[PDB]
């Protein structure tokens, strides 16, 4: 019993057919995937006069070719080929005159003498989501704004390590939602991305950070570098995660979301009704008709983005599925009319793993059947890195498809591990979570901001 | 294996002849990798060549941006194109120019295809096929408790829960007949509660299992509500200890309570959790670790201890200690007027992989293979 | 700052005529209740087994022959009932109607106690009780209140025992019943003292007493008034308006607003307010502005429409701190009343702060210190009248913080809380520790919470207790 | 006072002839011109009848009538009796000091007025042990329903469980790069001459000593490590700063107490530490000016080591910050691991909950703080700083009455339940 199996490194299909398993490989042969001539990313700066010359320099080297870090694994740190005739995303990366606002010494200073943290945060998100809404609203008209502020104003906005205080870059997300230009949060020394996680009080991979902010800058100018191959041509997959995020004022009630992906990585945020929760507070569910409402307004949310109708659709959840929650989901997909429909539960914390003789962990990809449950491995060895990536052991995902699924738990685990390509951070693929998960934690840090009844939009790429 | 033989009688014959000239080679019907070597050093170049002996079936090095050559053998005595002049050791010096180029981007290092074999965290947990029930006055647990110490013969391993009783031994025959209604009690199949789809009964039955292996072993290991932590206990102030277990078929010991001077004591810990799967109840073990003082009394700060356990999350570290607990969870339920133990627990057969992660050749190209090993500071 | 220090008299009481005292039972033995009409009779239900009945029929004739003391050494504590005759301290005749009884089957009994699970035999038993009810009052004996008379094996059935994860019988059947106009009286049919209120001791002499309380449970829940709080000022008359929380176990377990008002006689007004906000996590629960405007204005319109005076000074009184939504509220809502004088007191149950005499007897009741601006008040500890302390444990004190917005002094407001742990629906002990709000708050929270929001709530208090 | 001198004689010689006679006297309180208390039967036995006495003392003075064979007295309305409210029948007893002669007629009737004119006649009346026939049968049983044993006027004193704090006059204030103070304790342990008074919330880093001297400069921006006053931070309405100062002062009493107290984040519990496995220990402290010791460790040998425990909460008043006690215990298996089921220690604390041993274990735990915070040569500077926080006892609350003890634990059956029992 228990038998197991290992997956392959799932295919990712780019330019003219060209298939490939490394976001970057692939994009050095073959080029995205629908490639248009002289296509170009209109390339938005606000920082200091100093971080703006920063990084029209680094735009400059990272044009000439950056060269390999390590080169023993250059699978995992390649070189840049630069923007010319092996520039791998073949598009233009530029800032043109008068795309620059610069945040003067001023303002600089004032927002570090604030003492209040609170009061600081919300006086700084002032300042720049009127610089941001300036910028839109002008003629420069640029596609991704990229935000370099200085170190200094960013160690004060930013808490370190070795919701009881605001977060800059959530409230940021949040004032800046109804703006319809994505923006890029950076380190203005290393060109990473910058607020998502608390700093390191001692901060003290130059091409493959160039990798990660185009990518970054590409995907949030609305293109895109590749596409999930299918299991079938024909076939259409839609994957639709479901969350929830707790207020912090008022009743301190819990809201629900819908995170809806594509084969080719364009989420789709919506807002669903009130949860219900089990006892204290805790625990957030959706009723039957709640739950057939979100989907139903997910559905016609995917259909209008979109030419093809989804012959089949996943709905992923980190809880379980509700016996109200599942009626609710299968009567919205039986009155869609869409073909097939699974339900899966992805649990994040189980115990559960399997050790290997030796130190280095198991494959990636690594799947272990159990009566029902799969135990999947999205993160562990990687063949193409030559290593594992990360320092502590992975643990592993228990995926629990619900009765009412159409899929076995093997094609459902092949798409869950495929899930996890889908990544708007960086150009590595080997990520724990898959697309829908990640989406779910993003938005709940920023829709908590936004009073709820007010009008969201559904682009994923502002919530980047 | 009847072919496995038959290939490497050419694997021996034509690697004699590639290490006569310095070069390497490692298995990977046999697939083989040359790595080229400066003579002085004795250091690999990283100049690397596939080799496949034999003596739409086409190579899995498909994939790898490697150069591929077949080598051809008889018992008796280029082909990087892959579609739908001899080894005298002159050959050798034509052979290395077509190198890999070493680390150019697009080596793809496949995984080995002999396959190997798993440990699961799993246990297998073999219940008494009957279990006592009842009503009782008392709301739950701790509102029993109270009454259930002014009588002899005291346990701790049941569950109440809105006023419901189970347990796996007979509530009449200990001072659990004070906490329970006495003319309610009747044992019954064990799946009744055990086996349903009720989600109280699946609480009340991760309770009863809970607190019976805690009663098991309370020799080794002491409970801790926070976490629900099982962790090895002590003897004496700041004194490590031993525990001696059985690994595969060999003896060892571990250093299950660890002291470091200038203080603090490391305990070996374990998330004791529960996981029934197909109409078989098991145990997962989660290894971890818990922090004290001197011993006994806790830590007053986790947190500068907690960056030193990430420092120890590696897989033979982590492997090793599931290996440990498994045999002291096993062994616990082992062997005509006293008790006995009442779950007995059952390793489960080894998890055979289809691919194996190469771990000697990734030891040598790896940078990295180092850190994948649990240095203890 | 050393702080100051006063003993508060006893709080007198009014009985018939005139008469005033300060022990409940002593008044009512030398005056009679309050305003006694020529031919009071209490038609008192009963439910339950024909061996309750009959025990409980004999209580009643016991009780109005007299019961003499069970210890002579603390009689004003233990006192003798002079009987239901000439010295009727009720002057009020206690009968059980002819028809007024429903009896529960030896079966019925059998078919409760043999549920496994609780929560099953629960609600089984209110849905069994209610219909009971239900045929009394809907029926010819028209009873002025119902004595449930449960049988030991059905109680200890229903009953937690001691030395929101399940249902209580008591709150269930309350809920369940709180549209009949009729009061609902629980005894055990050994002792004849309430039952199902609080948790039972695994393993079952007064008798005075426990008659005492039994008849003036229904006395105030047949509608009459034994005595009335004595003011200061006869003409200048006040009522006292609790505010509390009580929070739901489904749906999204939303806490909801309770007011719980009472005059001067005892009497009290139950009204459920809007749903609550919490400050963090869902708890700490607090009122908006305008909702505490509703709620006070929805029960001073319930105290017009009853008490038919007009109250002079409103004192409101809260468990939780007066928030500066909740005050803007209240005082918006009392300005457009009109009434003339209004305070603001939070009182502080869970104070560590307390004082400590050299002995072994606590402090006494009425003691009162003036740490600046709050109040610390012992409403429990040693009793003179009572010639010891009722307890065993030592008397935790009350800490009284009036609002900023308070018109009345912290002493004359500390003599006020005093009084209101004279109001007792439970016994005929006056040293109660709550004061009447804050004691109908912990109840009728208990019972509202089993009855659907947005249902409309009886507001007479007899029904809560 | 004068008045109270010649009233204490007056009881003194009318207690003399009460007992001769064979009865027995107590006090009530105190009058002008004189005291009172009650007087009770005896047959070798109390006997439960009690009797009420008003004894009026002056130590010169003819009344007012010829003294050769009566006399006349008259009554204040004030003076008249405070038993007004109690059932119990009184007599009055008027005794001359430098006669040394008394003489006793029944005054049960007290209801304010002008009834104070009062015919004495010296034969017929005097109080002799001889009127003993007619005292005692002027007499209603303890055990009739309506008597009120009054509160004694005595008057008497009490203690308050707050401790003035008497904070330093600066606080250091200074921005952090952490976020909580646990999320800061990691880099903190790195540097070394690690303390953990301080308090680190939203950012802001707040503590009374410098942090630019002992070694918790990584946990704060030294740029902006400035020196305010304290009432700026603890003085002020923001809940933010209250929780910050409680907070703050918590940590500080952990420090100064660590010599012999553990805290547990558990109900924030401060308790005795143990010093040996399973090995009682015990505290040698100072009530008032007496020398005094306490188990604060007990263990018991099927094991339980019980620990003498508070919580220290603080309270602030009139812009002045208290310390308040509040004794509990904390139970452990060996000395430091808590109770695997406390919940069946936990009847035995109530029999420990009456008012004389709260009121010792308060006064202990006093003692401890108020030596941590004292300035003195007996501290240990040796590798450890030193205290910076003071605390400073109350005075005795006064009350205007007093608690009838003496009289209950005779009279009140239920007297020696009042007395706390240890297990």
């Amino acid at each position: 019993t228990f038998k197991a199996h290992v997956f392959d490194e799932p295919m990712l299909e780019f330019g003219d057919g060209g298939q490939h398993c490394d976001p970057r490989q692939g994009l050095r042969e073959h080029g995205p995937l629908q490639p248009r001539s002289g296509d170009v990313i209109r390339v938005g700066v606000i920082g200091t006069d100093d971080t703006v010359a920063g990084f029209t320099e680094f735009l400059a080297e990272t044009g000439r070719g950056i060269e390999s870090g390590n080169k023993q694994l250059i699978n995992l740190n390649p070189d840049f080929p630069g923007l010319g005739n092996q520039n791998p995303f073949r598009c233009k990366f530029e800032v043109p005159d008068g795309a620059t606002v610069t945040i003067s010494r001023r303002q600089v200073n004032d927002i570090t003498g604030i003492g209040r943290h609170d009061e600081a945060v919300r006086h700084a998100v002032e300042l720049i989501s009127s610089q941001l809404s300036a910028l839109v609203e002008g003629s420069a008209k640029p596609d991704v704004i990229v935000l370099a502020l200085p170190i200094p104003l960013i160690e004060k906005l930013v808490n370190a390590k070795s919701g009881d205080m605001l977060n800059f870059r959530d409230l940021l997300k949040a004032k800046t939602l109804h703006l319809p230009v994505p923006t890029q949060i950076v380190w203005p020394d290393t060109w990473d991305d910058a607020a998502k996680i608390p700093r390191k009080i001692k901060r003290d991979v130059k091409a493959t950070r160039a990798w990660n902010l185009l990518n970054a800058l590409f995907y949030k100018a609305g293109k895109v570098p590749w596409r999930l191959l299918p299991d079938q041509a024909e076939y259409r997959t839609s994957f639709l995660g479901i969350g929830f995020y707790r207020d912090l004022d008022g009743q301190q009630l819990w809201t629900s979301t819908a995170q809806m992906f594509d084969e080719r990585g364009r989420g789709l945020i919506l807002r669903g009704a009130r949860a219900q929760t089990e006892t204290r507070g805790r625990h957030p569910y959706l009723t039957a008709k709640d739950a057939e409402d979100l989907v139903v307004q997910s559905i016609a949310a995917y259909k209008a983005h979109h030419r093809h109708v989804p012959a089949r659709l996943v709905v992923l959840k980190t809880s379980r599925f509700r016996s109200e929650e599942a009626e609710g989901i299968d009567a919205a997909l039986g009155k869609s009319g869409i073909e097939m429909s699974d339900l899966v539960w992805v649990q994040e914390s189980s115990p559960i793993a399997i050790f290997r003789d030796g130190n280095y962990p198991v494959l990636r990809g690594t799947f272990v059947d159990l009566d029902g449950k799969g135990l999947l491995y999205t993160r562990g060895s990687v063949p193409f890195y030559g290593t594992f990536p990360g320092l502590r052991v992975p643990r592993p995902l228990l995926l629990v498809p619900h009765e009412n699924s159409d899929s076995t738990i093997l094609t459902l685990a092949k798409d869950v591990l495929a899930l996890t390509k889908v990544n708007w951070n960086t150009t590595q693929f080997d990520q724990k979570l898959p697309a829908p998960i990640k989406a779910a934690r993003e938005v709940g840090r920023i829709l908590k901001h936004v009073e709820f009844g007010t009008a969201v939009s559904s682009d994923f790429r502002r919530y980047t | 294996t009847d072919s496995q033989v038959l290939g490497e009688l050419g694997e021996t014959a034509i690697k004699k002849i590639v290490l006569e000239t310095g070069f390497l080679y490692e298995q990977r019907g046999t697939d083989g990798i040359i790595e080229l070597r400066d003579p002085k050093s004795g250091a690999p170049l990283g100049k690397l060549l596939g080799v496949q002996v034999k003596s739409d079936d086409l190579k899995y090095w498909r994939t790898s941006n490697i150069p591929v050559i077949i080598v051809l053998w008889r018992k008796s005595d280029d082909v990087s194109d892959c579609v739908r002049d001899v080894f005298d050791p002159r050959s050798a010096d034509r052979i290395g120019a077509l190198t890999i180029d070493r680390r150019t981007p697009g080596v793809f290092l496949p995984p080995l295809n002999k396959g190997e074999d798993a440990i699961i965290n799993l246990l297998r947990i073999r219940l008494p096929d009957e279990i006592f029930i009842s009503t009782s006055p008392f709301g739950s647990g701790r509102d029993a408790v109270p009454e259930l110490v002014k009588h002899g013969n005291v346990r701790f391993d049941w569950v109440i829960r809105k006023r419901r009783f189970v347990s796996f031994f007979d509530p009449r025959e200990y001072g659990t007949r004070a906490i329970v209604d006495l003319d309610q009690v009747e044992a019954v199949d064990t799946k009744l509660i055990a086996f349903n789809d009720e989600q109280d009964d699946l609480n009340d039955t991760m309770d009863l299992l809970r607190r019976t292996v805690e009663r098991q072993t309370a020799t080794q290991l002491s409970f801790l509500r926070k976490d629900r932590l099982f962790h090895f206990k002590a003897v004496g102030v700041g004194k490590s200890r031993s525990y001696r277990y059985m690994s595969n078929v060999n003896e060892t010991s571990a250093k299950v309570v660890s002291a470091y001077s200038s203080g603090y004591v490391r305990h070996h810990a374990a998330r004791l959790r529960f996981e029934r799967l197909a109409d078989e109840w098991f145990l997962v073990i989660d290894p971890d670790f818990h922090f004290t003082t001197d011993g006994f009394q806790p830590h007053r700060y986790p947190e500068a201890l907690l960056a030193g356990k990430k420092r120890l999350e590696r897989n033979a570290a982590v492997r090793g200690q599931v290996t440990m607990w498994q045999h002291l969870l096993v062994e616990s339920g082992k062997h005509a007027d006293k008790p006995a133990p009442l779950l007995q627990f059952e390793r489960l057969p080894v998890i055979q992989l289809s691919q194996a992660v190469p771990e000697s050749s990734w030891n040598r190209t790896d940078p990295r293979a180092k850190e994948m090993e649990a240095q203890d500071l």
